[PDB]
RNA sequence: UAAGGUGAUAUGAACCGUUAUAACCGGCGAUUUCCGAAUGGGGAAACCCAGUGUGUUUCGACACACUAUCAUUAACUGAAUCCAUAGGUUAAUGAGGCGAACCGGGGGAACUGAAACAUCUAAGUACCCCGAGGAAAAGAAAUCAACCGAGAUUCCCCCAGUAGCGGCGAGCGAACGGGGAGCAGCCCAGAGCCUGAAUCAGUGUGUGUGUUAGUGGAAGCGUCUGGAAAGGCGCGCGAUACAGGGUGACAGCCCCGUACACAAAAAUGCACAUGCUGUGAGCUCGAUGAGUAGGGCGGGACACGUGGUAUCCUGUCUGAAUAUGGGGGGACCAUCCUCCAAGGCUAAAUACUCCUGACUGACCGAUAGUGAACCAGUACCGUGAGGGAAAGGCGAAAAGAAC
RNA sequence: CGAAGGUGUGCUGUGAGGCAUGCUGGAGGUAUCAGAAGUGCGAAUGCUGACAUAAGUAACGAUAAAGCGGGUGAAAAGCCCGCUCGCCGGAAGACCAAGGGUUCCUGUCCAACGUUAAUCGGGGCAGGGUGAGUCGACCCCUAAGGCGAGGCCGAAAGGCGUAGUCGAUGGGAAACAGGUUAAUAUUCCUGUACUUGGUGUUACUGCGAAGGGGGGACGGAGAAGGCUAUGUUGGCCGGGCG
RNA sequence: UACGGUGCUGAAGCAACAAAUGCCCUGCUUCCAGGAAAAGCCUCUAAGCAUCAGGUAACAUCAAAUCGUACCCCAAACCG
């Protein structure tokens, strides 16, 4: 079986920004990044066995890259996927 | 295709001379024709596309042996 | 510096005939 | 280490594998992201370890 | 088999500092290499506002060609050239004119 | 005026994308040519 | 191999290693996402959606594998009618696509030349299509010659712009023979006697050598000018190493190298020896390629355009002899000479260079040389096929100008 | 203790030229006698680059229109705030598809870009921003049409086409109101709902298709009736009497 | 009030009239030019299965994935 370690690699880092931090606040969401495909049922496992908490439901989106003007050169920032985690009352980190 | 089953005559091109000597490229097709061949080993018939001269061949030599030469080439009939 | 690649086409001469 | 491993049962040597990748690989990523991992080179250790393991568990399992 | 290694003493043979002995700090992979108190030069560091704020002007070690250095004999008080050779199959370096081990 | 160009994905793909000329084979040739010539953009597409 | 390393633009941060499991290089393995012949189905390429069979924490839901088409073979099934066949299912093997030229075959121009233009030339060229290899094709005389003789094919130099063909215009243009490169001849159409009987092909072992990492590799100092000498001056040294490149101006003796002598655990090419498997000597007798040769009509190839036109090939219609027989010897006939078609295989001499290594240049030196010396077939232009640039240089060293 | 090149000067040859030297330049150059040529440019409406001319001339892209105070700033006719004036108002307003692909919002910068200036911007740099069982796509079905197992036909390539499989511009299940962010919401939050499947339980029962039928399922024009969106007025509530 | 806004509170919330190109209307009445297809859906059976499976109703539980979602969109952002 490989759904462990699956769920060990989907998340991919937390998101920190004025609207995350209001979210959290707020809503008792978080929203952290995932990996490209990072199927709602993969990121909720995950978030289940590695913070041990309860989540009510995971909405994802997907934020294209921006165009960046390095030099003489262009280049096209890698696209990514940021899922906000909605947590029940009961919340640790 | 305009192909003999049993000589392989194909279509040949080639030229018309007129009276004044004059070329133009033309195209000599094998005289083929569907004939329907009787076979007393399958006990059936068997329908064929041969040119006249095709259609001899096999009424001199066994038709067996046509289709036995057929089979070897590797044509479906 | 690309030389002009459209050039239109010239206006019709007055008629000399 | 490469040899170290290299004589373990494939229970056992399953198992580091699977501490590597729950410990010190999904923390020391949370960590880079969040700013504390002062220290990097840890990230290109373990992913080597991970990478060395995962090969002897082919290279042991099946032919 | 570089000549030139981590720890050694040599002598400048071209430059506006031939002669002067030094000890070799590093070796560069381009054929260059850094010797302290010969080769110095006036740096003018642009200030930083981070951790370090050295700014002013820095008596910093500029590299030099491998060939315009050599290994000092120290016993003939002169440069020398050094080879390498073979014994009990560990390969080690020698010097020329009475050549003898390092 | 109606310009002679009027930008549209569905078709442009479908006339001269990827699939499109690999369907026939003179397509098949010009992704030959194109690739023999080395081009970034071998054909059309997002 | 190793005391240095963590690719570059490109410093840093945080680390590894220094006598050997840092890094680097070579051999053999592992990994090898998605698109693409794409092959589970479909599709606007890098996307969407399935079936089946194997294994699994909450039924939840996952993991692995398989599932295209065609050709050949086998098995299992199975219509119109008993049998049968077509057909259907399964399994095995192979094929598929890409690639610069060279090679063979199937098609095949026009411009142009003729001072016009139609036969002709251009030209079996460009181009399109198919197939195969490292070369391919061709090929062991139904050939030439001359009644003297030569003995497969291919390629080069002559014969030779000769003989010939030709609105006898423009143009096309051999052969015989001579000199060289390289040499090789065999099998089936069949029975008996003798039976691994040679030569080959597919695979082991051993030997030799080559390839994929490498190792050692000689010999110079002092003074003058100068920012710095490799230069000037003086006296030495090595050389089976003054081929090259770098080094603060031009180095045989500062460095990397070169001459030269050595090295391969492993994987492989070639040349031999020695085993296994498969096909197969030799002798006797016999046979010795039929809708073929040839012919009529229409075309093509032959230098040879139907001309007196032999020879080969073909669309069409006909049609022998078979060795006391047949073919050719340039209309044709006779006499002579020569050969034995209608079944196949065959190395070398030759052609080409997408790619790798080494070396060379009375070749270019940035408007030149590849379109591109700088991440160029890029930016840019076009719906698309397609077109297609400009742009090299600080210094020995950033010491790239603190204040 | 200074090559080629560059820039002057002085001599010399009948000419193309040659020689010497000052300054710049910074490391290559080459006698003589021979050999080989991409061997000499002023023109080709020559090619490429650079720079003049017209010339500080035309123009500065709808004759809808601006004025003033304050603010920031080195600098304000053009930016921000306020008070006035003017223009559109079946649009020059508000939402989508197509097509763009970060032009969105915040901080910061004014060289280039904006036909002027610029503190401003759809400009440069950094960060942030797109949340769906119900919206759309995907998905199920099909039109025109495409492809097309076998098959038929064709020198080859390939053409046509059956079973099939694709193809929305069509048909098919389900969400509304309010609030919130500098930037998203019918997606987030609150309130109240709905639809299609899987599994389990209970009570009954005959189920069962690429097969049959029904339904889905449809034109133009015209008229009347019943309603709503929406508007006006009155009442009511709050404020005002200048 | 970082002077942009934030927080708190919150009365009335009815009637009449007019009225669509929107809804009833895939309607109705007429005319010739006679006005898609298939599936979801409903219903009847074949093969086969009927102590099953399957279906119906009720309750409980679970699932509803994946991609688009900014902004312009009669325009300074699309085609010129």
């Amino acid at each position: 079986m490989i759904r462990e370690e699956r769920l060990l690699k989907v998340l991919r880092a937390p998101h920190v920004s004025e609207k995350a931090s209001t979210a959290m606040e707020k809503s008792n969401t978080i929203v952290l990044k995932v990996a490209k495909d990072a199927t709602k049922a993969e990121i909720k496992a995950a978030v289940q066995k590695l913070f041990e908490v309860e989540v009510e439901v995971v909405n994802t989106l997907v934020v294209k890259g921006k165009v960046k003007r390095h030099g003489q050169r262009i280049g096209r920032r890698s696209d990514w996927k940021k899922a906000y985690v909605t947590l029940k009352e009961g919340q640790n980190l | 295709s305009r192909v003999c089953q049993v000589t392989g005559k194909r279509p040949v091109t080639g030229n018309n001379r007129s009276h004044a000597l004059n070329a133009t490229k033309r195209r000599f097709l094998p005289n083929l024709h569907s004939h329907r061949f009787w076979v007393e080993s399958e006990k059936r018939f068997v329908t064929l596309r041969v040119s006249a001269k095709g259609m001899r061949v096999i009424d001199k030599k066994g038709i067996d042996t046509v289709l036995a030469e057929l089979r070897a080439r590797g044509e479906k009939y | 510096n690309n030389r002009p690649v459209y050039i239109p086409r010239p206006r019709p001469p007055h008629p000399r005939l | 280490m490469k040899a170290k491993e290299l004589r373990e049962k494939s229970v056992e040597e399953l198992n580091t594998e699977l501490l590597n990748l729950l410990r010190e690989q999904f923390n020391l990523r949370m960590q880079a992201a969040s700013g504390q991992l002062q220290q990097s080179h840890l990230l290109k250790q373990v992913r080597r370890d991970v990478a060395r393991v995962k090969t002897l568990l082919n290279e042991k399992a099946g032919a | 088999a570089a000549k030139i290694r981590r720890d050694d003493e040599v002598i400048v043979l071209t430059g506006k500092d031939k002669g002067k002995r030094g000890k070799v700090k590093n070796v560069l992979s381009s054929g260059k290499v850094i010797v302290e108190g010969i080769n110095l030069v006036k740096k003018h560091q642009k200030p930083v506002p981070a951790l370090n704020q050295p700014g002013g002007i820095v008596e910093k070690e500029a590299a030099i060609q491998v060939s315009n250095v050599a290994i000092f004999n120290a016993a003939t008080g002169k440069a020398d050239r050094v080879g390498f050779r073979f014994e009990d199959g560990k390969k080690v370096r020698f010097f020329k004119s009475n050549s003898e081990t390092i | 005026m109606k310009r002679t160009f009027q930008p549209s994905v569905l078709k442009r793909n479908r006339s001269h994308g990827f699939r499109a000329r690999m369907a026939t084979k003179n397509g098949r040739q010009v992704l030959a040519r194109r690739r023999a010539k080395g081009r970034a953009r071998l054909t059309v597409s997002k």
